[PDB]
């Protein structure tokens, strides 16, 4: 049984503008099994209106998604990506940069 | 297309 | 350039929850064009591609009973997998199927492709002159005479050979608008001060396709991977992808690094350096 933790990316569709309407990701990669729970959070708090691309793999045969939401940034609102696998003892927040 | 041939149980 | 279709399967079964969970989806290069999933209302193969679109009902059934054939063999398999390994019905195991071709410039048959993995690992697979198998065990071995004595690599050779490169040739004229085009990367480089001692440069790839792409640094024209940050390559989710990566540099010395950017939409690789 192969068991690889996820690597996570959390970042915008396109340069953050604040006050402009854009899409917010978390990409999930390199993991394995397929079962994850991903969630974008707002302030601490998730976002309902979240989709997700089908689940596919890489030349290794890890798994990769990306989920996604709409979103305007504002210097304020703080967003982050908080992901639980079995590979993880604890789940995963990781904070949106804009420059990253 | 998807493969109507050589996709066969284990 | 060279061009290739994919179509890659997973299915997870579900101890104590019935039936287990199947997903399939389909690409051309970088690109998905179709998708099955076995929790989604539909039950249909459907199109995530305007160029598929176009496709009639001909084309829709016959790759939803394709595909609900494929899912029917992966839920046989994990039942055999399982007795095969002598595996407890308490777990939750994973199969993964994936096969396409690949043609050239002229649009010819290059290469084709089918391989098989259990539980995350190469279980069995057809080498490159797609006449024998790879089999990873002796479980696998099983699979292996079961597939010669049924003439399995003959009948994907015909596949690969022929229908998946002529529907390939099909696809990529369709959806020649999508498909044939090259983006070169937006580039732009960034700088954040950590200390009064160390910076970090960070050198950006964006709006880029098809996804194959290499950054790089050097010190004084020299490649520098120590003190080096890269990240996978990743999807916009427009189409296009994304990369950077970053150096920690000592105070002062920023102009002595330079990011370089090769990528097919590049006649000539690209050299940034940090201007203020």
């Amino acid at each position: 049984m192969i068991q690889r933790t996820p690597k996570i990316q959390v970042y915008s569709r396109h340069p953050a503008e604040n006050g402009k309407s854009n899409f917010l990701n978390c990409y999930v990669s390199g993991f394995h099994p397929s079962d994850i729970e991903v969630d974008l959070l707002k302030n601490g708090e998730r976002i309902e209106k979240v989709e997700h691309s089908d689940l596919s793999f890489s030349k290794d045969w890890s798994f990769y998604l990306l989920y996604y939401t709409e979103f305007t940034p504002t210097e304020k609102d703080e967003y982050a990506c908080r992901v639980n696998h079995v590979t993880l003892s604890q789940p995963k927040i990781v904070k949106w940069d804009r420059d990253m | 297309e998807l493969a109507a041939i050589g996709i066969l149980t284990v | 350039g060279s061009h290739s279709m994919r179509y890659f399967f997973t299915s997870v079964s579900r101890p104590g929850r019935g039936e287990p969970r199947f997903i399939a989806v389909g690409y051309v290069d970088d690109t998905q064009f179709v998708r099955f999933d076995s929790d989604a209302a539909s039950q249909r193969m459907e199109p995530r591609a305007p160029w598929i679109e176009q496709e009639g009902p001909e084309y829709w059934d016959g790759e939803t009973r394709k595909v609900k054939a494929h899912s029917q063999t992966h839920r046989v398999d994990l039942g055999t997998l399982r007795g095969y390994y002598n595996q407890s019905e308490a777990g939750s195991h994973t199969v993964q199927r994936m096969y396409g071709c690949d043609v050239g410039s002229d649009w010819r048959f290059l290469r084709g492709y089918h391989q098989y993995a259990y539980d995350g690992k190469d279980y069995i697979a057809l080498k490159e002159d797609l006449r024998s198998w790879t089999a990873a065990d002796m479980a696998a071995q099983t699979t292996k005479h079961k597939w010669e004595a049924a003439h399995v690599a003959e009948q994907l050779r015909a596949y690969l050979e022929g229908t998946c490169v002529e529907w390939l040739r099909r696809y990529l004229e369709n959806g020649k608008e999508t498909l044939q085009r090259t983006d070169a990367p937006k580039t732009h480089m960034t700088h954040h001060a950590v200390s009064d001692h160390e910076a970090t440069l960070r050198c950006w790839a964006l709006s880029f396709y098809p996804a194959e792409i290499t950054l790089t640094w050097q010190r004084d024209g020299e490649d520098q991977t120590q003190d080096t940050e890269l990240v996978e390559t990743r999807p916009a989710g427009d189409g296009t992808f994304q990369k950077w990566a970053a150096v920690v540099v000592p105070s002062g010395q920023e102009q002595r690094y330079t990011c370089h950017v090769q990528h097919e939409g590049l006649p000539k690789p690209l050299t940034l350096r940090w201007e203020p």
